[PDB]
């Protein structure tokens, strides 16, 4: 569960984010797809070349739904339900993926979040990329 | 994969008590009930709606079969599973698309399904020793993805 | 995430274990053992041999939280409380462990109700599982 | 492993510019504070109850350094890790008990400090170089695990 201080923290370092959301999570896909080829298996019908429109198109999409969950973070459940449908009945990503996009975000943050990235920040930051991805995954069966 | 004597010979004994045709449907029906999420790879195979539709699937019962009988192949070549199935490895990247999670999901599946098939007869130590043989298996299924 | 009908396969099949809980938590710790050899490394002060006294206490008990959890399967958290506390803040297992164990049970159960381990209750016994895996990490961190 | 002389380059040049100690004691606070099931065993280091106490504690810092120094020395072995941690991976097992997951632990949180530390210089290409390695050194410490 993500405590007050989490929550503080999560709100902290996605505001700075700000306009960048689209942009980071362009960056953060691109990080994956490279350090985890088998999560390409999932976007066959993607052009996945260096700053493809497709990539950032779907970086920013994802970076919105993210967002939306700091956002709506005491109720994240309902936030994303229409995610959590889709993931679950249509696109089926086996979770272990989650964790992987995960921590290619944590990446992307650490590196253009020099001052905000703090140890306890860090934390906050992996607990609530860890509860979105329970939440998108909790329909699956 | 690096079995002891005892361990190969665990292997080898049960395998040789196994129906491939009927484990393989069981198997596949299984993780496609237990894990829903990998029924995105068979559109095609018709009705997977309840548990009872997978399970008297014939698409599903005939799959079951191809794959069980690619894997017994790799039981007669344990001291070399990578070579064994490099060309399956890269059909399944390169053509199907298919997570290489799904391996290790049907590897665990495959193993409840001995146990519920043979009972006291799947010891803890036979069961080490096809938990080796598993992972080894998907590890190899999944060498050449790129 | 329950449905009745997974509540339903899970007393059903959990009462068919009834008096024989213990015997199949040790069964289930020991497949584990030799499965996953990582697991030892929690039980230094144990004598892991086969038919050890010490495996099958600790069988006992794991088996026994099971059945509370199965009696109070829609209040689990509360249950399970000082379990989730003891995992947390003292045992410290990693979380990754916890699948081991409940595959370890899974086919612990398969080996001993061949009439009862049918796909839908196999499918509802992993969700129980889990379910219980989750709640004894919940207050990691 | 197995890199390409590109990522072998990427991964040495870059660590020419890392401070090993002050980088360790970072690592190894950082895992404390991250996933905090890891201080379970590091009781007699003292005062672990915040983030500060344990990113400040003297013995958290001198183990970060023991850590990334060996980690460090590794990386001149890259064609054989298996071999250079084989000793350390016994010691883990046998004496330490220590879950090689705590290895994948630190590892991923070795790879978000270099980010923090290099920032734009730790690209997506650099990343995934640093990501075969961690991943190497990790398998290589769980190899001896019995
Ligand atoms: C925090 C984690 C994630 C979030 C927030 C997220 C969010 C989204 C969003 C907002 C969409 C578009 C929905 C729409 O257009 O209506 C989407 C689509 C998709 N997601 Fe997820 N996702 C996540 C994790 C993943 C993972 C880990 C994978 C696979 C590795 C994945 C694979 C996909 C795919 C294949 C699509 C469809 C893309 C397309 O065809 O345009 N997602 N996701
Ligand atoms: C369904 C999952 C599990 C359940 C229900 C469970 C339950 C329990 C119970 C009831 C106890 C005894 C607490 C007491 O003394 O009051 C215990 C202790 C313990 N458990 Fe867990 N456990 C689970 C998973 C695990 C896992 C996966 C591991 C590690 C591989 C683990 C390691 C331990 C250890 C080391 C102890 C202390 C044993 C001793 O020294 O006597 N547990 N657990």
């Amino acid at each position: 569960v993500l405590s007050p201080a989490d929550k503080t923290n999560v709100k902290a370092a996605w505001g700075k984010v700000g306009a960048h959301a689209g942009e980071y999570g362009a960056e953060a896909l691109e990080r994956m797809f490279l350090s985890f080829p088998t999560t390409k298996t999932y976007f066959p019908h993607f052009d996945l070349s260096h700053g493809s429109a497709q990539v950032k198109g779907h970086g920013k999409k994802v970076a919105d739904a993210l967002t939306n969950a700091v956002a709506h973070v005491d109720d994240m459940p309902n936030a994303l339900s229409a995610l959590s449908d889709l993931h679950a009945h249509k696109l089926r990503v086996d979770p272990v993926n989650f964790k992987l996009l995960s921590h290619c975000l944590l990446v992307t943050l650490a590196a253009h979040l020099p001052a905000e990235f703090t140890p306890a920040v860090h934390a906050s930051l992996d607990k609530f990329l860890a509860s979105v991805s329970t939440v998108l995954t909790s329909k699956y069966r | 994969v690096h079995l002891t004597p005892e361990e190969k010979s665990a292997v080898t004994a049960l395998w040789g008590k196994v129906n491939v045709d009927e484990v393989g449907g069981e198997a596949l029906g299984r993780l496609l009930v237990v894990y829903p999420w990998t029924q995105r790879f068979f559109e095609s195979f018709g009705d997977l709606s309840t548990p009872d539709a997978v399970m008297g699937n014939p698409k599903v019962k005939a799959h079951g079969k191809k794959v069980l009988g690619a894997f017994s192949d790799g039981l007669a070549h344990l001291d070399n599973l990578k070579g064994t199935f490099a060309t399956l490895s890269e059909l399944h990247c390169d053509k199907l698309h298919v997570d290489p999670e799904n391996f290790r999901l049907l590897g665990n599946v495959l193993v409840c399904v001995l146990a519920h098939h043979f009972g006291k007869e799947f010891t803890p130590p036979v069961q080490a020793a096809y938990q080796k043989v598993v992972a080894g298996v998907a590890n190899a299924l999944a060498h050449k993805y790129h």
